[PDB]
């Protein structure tokens, strides 16, 4: 997973 | 040097061994632009490549350089 730039919180795939 | 990952649970910095001096962040508007938006990834490397806007990664010669464009400063 990774993050977007909305936020610094994961972010599933 | 150190460079800022993302590829676990939460984000950190480790040191690229001998072979990675430079460090990359990428970014691109996942079905989002408008809330979610450009996707933030990191990461170390050696060079610094280019593409097309749809997905570009900023690269950079120093440490702790590649963090999270929103990351709260402080």
């Amino acid at each position: 997973w990774r993050y977007y730039e909305s936020s610094l919180e994961p972010y599933p795939d | 040097i150190v460079c800022h990952t993302t590829a676990t649970s939460p984000i950190s910095a480790v040191t690229c061994p001998p072979g990675e001096n430079l460090c990359y962040r990428k970014m691109w508007c996942d079905a989002f632009c408008s809330s979610r938006g450009k996707v933030v990834e990191l990461g170390c490397a050696a060079t610094c490549p280019s593409k097309k806007p749809y997905e570009e990664v900023t690269c950079c010669s120093t440490d702790k350089c590649n963090p999270h464009p929103k990351q709260r400063p402080g």
